[PDB]
């Protein structure tokens, strides 16, 4: 409703604390209808149906990344990969207190995929098949 | 009112400590303490803030110990350029910086 990117441009700690806003304004369900011109015009209607499916097409690919991530009902959640300082070399307080996240997102740009390969492959791969070894008994 | 040792010295590589104390009223313990190397003339550079971690850039030669009582910033591996007038400073997040008498290190 209120407050969407609210703690833009802030310190990371205060985005990080109000992650709720935005996850509920990701997804905007249809404005319904006021009030006859249900039936419009085709070419008018084919913009909005095509942003929709985009929209959600972008959600469920997120949903998608959180599902192989094992995340999937969490906003926040911790993993086993290791910081490599090949990507970033600034401390904890240089990051959380000092920048925000868009300069953040453009110095991890192009290290994202690779950390991404590695949440996907190195920890749940591994997680899940140690829980196959683990609860086989 | 804070007071640290006038003076100090220490040997090539060695490490030398500097105290850093003052009164009950501003005390150590119940704050938070910085150290600076300030060369007088030069602008000075932080090395020591937050009493834990260091200043960002800061070689890992340089440490820091907070006593209920005193203050005391360690300097292994002493260089040439560490012969400078080193400050300490207590402070919390809302009130302002309280630097000591100063301490001229010898090597
Ligand atoms: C960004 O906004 C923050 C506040 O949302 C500003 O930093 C704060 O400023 C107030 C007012 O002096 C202080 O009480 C806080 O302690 C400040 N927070 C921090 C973490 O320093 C900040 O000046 C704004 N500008 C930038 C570039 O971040
Ligand atoms: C960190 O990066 C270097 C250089 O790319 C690489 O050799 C090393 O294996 C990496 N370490 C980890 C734990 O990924
Ligand atoms: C990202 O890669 C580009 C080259 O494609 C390079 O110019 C840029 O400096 C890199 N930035 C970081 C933060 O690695």
């Amino acid at each position: 409703f209120l407050g969407f990117l609210g703690a833009a441009g802030s310190t990371m700690g205060a985005a990080s604390m109000t992650l709720t806003v935005q996850a509920r304004n990701l997804l905007s369900g249809i404005v319904q209808q006021q009030n006859q011109h249900l039936l419009q015009l085709t070419v008018w209607g084919i913009k909005q149906l095509q942003a929709r499916i985009l929209a959600v097409e972008r959600y469920l690919k997120d949903q998608q990344l959180l599902g192989i991530w094992g995340c999937s009902g969490k906003l926040i959640c911790c993993t086993t990969v290791p910081w490599n300082s090949s990507w970033s070399n600034r401390s904890l307080n240089d990051i959380w207190q000092n920048m925000t996240w868009m300069e953040w997102e453009r110095e991890i740009d192009n290290y994202t995929g690779l950390i991404y390969t590695l949440i996907e492959e190195s920890q749940n791969q591994q997680e899940k098949n140690e829980q196959e070894l683990l609860e086989l008994d | 009112v804070l007071t640290q040792s006038a003076s100090v010295s220490g040997s090539l590589g060695q490490s030398v400590t500097i105290s850093c104390t003052g009164p009950n009223s501003v005390c150590c313990s119940h704050k938070s303490i910085s150290w600076y190397q300030w060369p007088p003339g030069r602008a000075p550079t932080l090395i020591i803030y937050e009493d834990n971690e260091r200043a960002p850039g800061i070689s890992p030669r340089f440490s820091g110990y907070k006593s209920y009582w005193s203050a005391y910033l360690t300097i292994s591996d002493l260089r040439p350029e560490d012969e400078t007038t080193y400050y300490c400073c207590s402070y919390t997040h809302n009130s302002g910086c309280v630097f000591g008498t100063g301490t001229k290190v010898s090597v």
